[PDB]
């Protein structure tokens, strides 16, 4: 069994380099291949690279002069350098094994120039009843938006944030009975917000 | 580089019936192509490897059929889990080339939007806030029509909406409509009502909040 | 089971191995050859203490785990067992992930010596 954790900014700025690092838990990174993927806001997948266990690197045409894949065996990690980077190569980044079998969560990477904004939450209350979370007005993406703690998770809706030129803001709804707390997290800001009702 | 096109590109289902799926390759991979499950917040699932091969635990109603440049995958007695993107991959030749995807949706029994509106948060109204909340939730199909309008009168410059996909519990869709004001504009009106056209009702669903009340 | 030249190019091109990463199926025909002479069963043990197993004999300090090799590192993540089937299926994906290396073919000691450089496509002509 193997644990794979993808880790890096979520906020890139153009022509700068993208580091990336995964984090392998479980078994040796000299027990398989490792490769990187990503998928653009298109739905569209493209295959990076992969190391070998001879060290041999494969790297997609198409990137292949801004791309490094690197190992850290001391660690039990590899890394991803992609430089130049554009607002193109905005993309959900994901490690895996060559096998295809063991996959990350997916670590998403903005590139622009826009400006890092912490969120403003506001509480939203008026059979059953329904109550919500605004996060208005922040950037980059992602947040998370959690009801106590994830207790209250069957009757969640979070809804995929939209963009307003420079700022994104998302609602959460939450179906509880008759008969309650939203935590929001920022990781690019560090922010930690805790509205009730 | 091989170019991997997938088609159809969208499917709808009813739950209980077959589907294929087509992979069609640039030039001849021989049996390397593998195919892929991914759901929603979830990292791709293989399903079939190398084009005929099962995977440990995947339901046997999943068939991987082609070899050469025009590969398929079977879905037979498709189930209500098995919505999502499909994605095919070759790995014969590098770079190694993905599909395009086919996104499966489950067709289900209408389901009428649970409407919800929600006035401006006081904490929000403290700065140029004014911004009304109308959830419609667990709704099938997707076919939806939101208008605000807030003393009677409609207004479409503010308005912001979202939507989910099909749902892990019901298979059926959310949306959230925002509509921003200023708290100047906000006070000065009384009214505000949310009017949904969906399959399930004939005549609009409206659900107000009245300032006033 | 014992192969034929025949049977197994046949097997091996059903097993999408013509032109994976390059190699034509007459590299794979005469690698299983010099290596195994087409016995799926065919087991030789080395100075490690581990096992080549199969018709193309991959190490079990590398590519397969058999619980008898300590420090394997089962790089194709199978047991060597399903090298040593009558189905070339497990040999096969193990000795693709083999050559998608950066050595490629120089990972068989018989096709470096007996294959490379040679017209493989002997071991396949006469066969339809």
């Amino acid at each position: 069994d193997v644990q794979l954790q993808e880790s890096g900014p979520s906020l890139v700025k153009p022509s700068q380099t993208l580091s990336l690092t995964c984090s392998v838990t479980g078994d040796s990174i000299t027990s398989d291949y490792w490769s990187w993927i990503r998928k653009f806001p298109g739905n569209r997948l493209e295959y990076m690279g992969y190391v070998s266990y001879s060290g041999s690197t494969y790297y997609n045409p198409s990137l292949k002069s801004r791309i490094s894949i690197t190992r850290d065996t001391s660690k039990n990690q590899y890394y991803l350098d992609l430089n130049s980077v554009t607002t193109e190569d905005t993309a959900t980044y994901y490690c895996a094994n060559w096998d295809g079998d063991y996959w990350g969560q997916g670590t998403l990477v903005t590139v622009s120039a826009a400006k890092t904004t912490p969120p403003s939450v506001y509480p939203l209350a008026p059979s059953m009843v329904t109550l919500g979370c605004l996060v208005k007005g922040y950037f980059p993406e992602p947040v998370t938006v959690t009801w106590n703690s994830g207790s209250l998770s069957s009757g969640v809706h979070t809804f995929p944030a939209v963009l307003q030129s420079d700022l994104y803001t998302l609602s959460s709804s939450v179906t509880v009975p008759s008969s309650v707390t939203c935590n929001v997290a920022h990781p690019a800001s560090s922010t930690k917000v805790d509205k009730k009702i | 580089d091989i170019v991997l096109t997938q088609s159809p590109a969208t499917l709808s289902v009813t739950p209980g019936n077959s589907v294929s799926l087509s992979c069609r390759a640039s030039q001849s991979i021989g049996n390397n192509l593998h195919w892929y499950q991914q759901k929603s917040h979830e990292s791709p699932r293989l399903l079939i490897k190398y084009a005929s091969q099962s995977i440990s635990g995947i339901p046997s109603r999943f068939r991987g059929r082609g070899r050469g440049t025009r590969f398929r995958l079977s879905i037979n007695s498709v189930e209500t889990e098995d919505f999502g993107m499909y994605f095919c991959q070759q790995s014969n030749s590098w770079p190694y080339t993905f599909g395009g995807g086919t996104k499966l949706e489950i067709k289900r029994a209408d389901a009428a939007p649970t409407v919800s509106i929600f006035p401006p948060s006081s904490e929000q109204l403290t700065s140029g806030g004014a911004s009304v909340v109308c959830f419609l939730n667990n709704f099938y199909p997707k076919d939806i029509n939101v208008k605000w309008k807030i003393d009677g009168s409609e207004r479409q410059n503010g308005v912001l909406n979202s939507w989910t996909d099909q749902d892990s519990k019901d298979s059926t869709y959310s949306m959230s409509s925002t509509l921003t004001l200023t708290k100047d504009e906000y006070e000065r009106h009384n009214s505000y009502t949310c009017e949904a056209t969906h399959k399930t009702s004939t005549s609009p669903i409206v659900k107000s909040f009245n300032r006033n009340e | 089971k014992v192969f034929g030249r025949c049977e197994l190019a046949a097997a091996m091109k059903r097993h999408g191995l013509d032109n994976y990463r390059g190699y034509s199926l007459g590299n794979w025909v005469c690698a299983a050859k010099f290596e195994s002479n087409f016995n799926t069963q065919a087991t030789n043990r080395n100075t490690d203490g581990s096992t080549d197993y199969g018709i193309l004999q991959i190490n079990s300090r590398w590519w397969c785990n058999d619980g008898r090799t300590p420090g394997s590192r089962n790089l194709c993540n199978i047991p060597c067992s399903a090298l040593l089937s009558s189905d070339i299926t497990a040999s096969v994906n193990c000795a693709k992930k083999i050559v998608s290396d950066g050595n490629g073919m120089n990972a068989w000691v018989a096709w470096r010596n007996r294959c490379k450089g040679t017209d493989v496509q002997a071991w396949i002509r006469g066969c339809r």
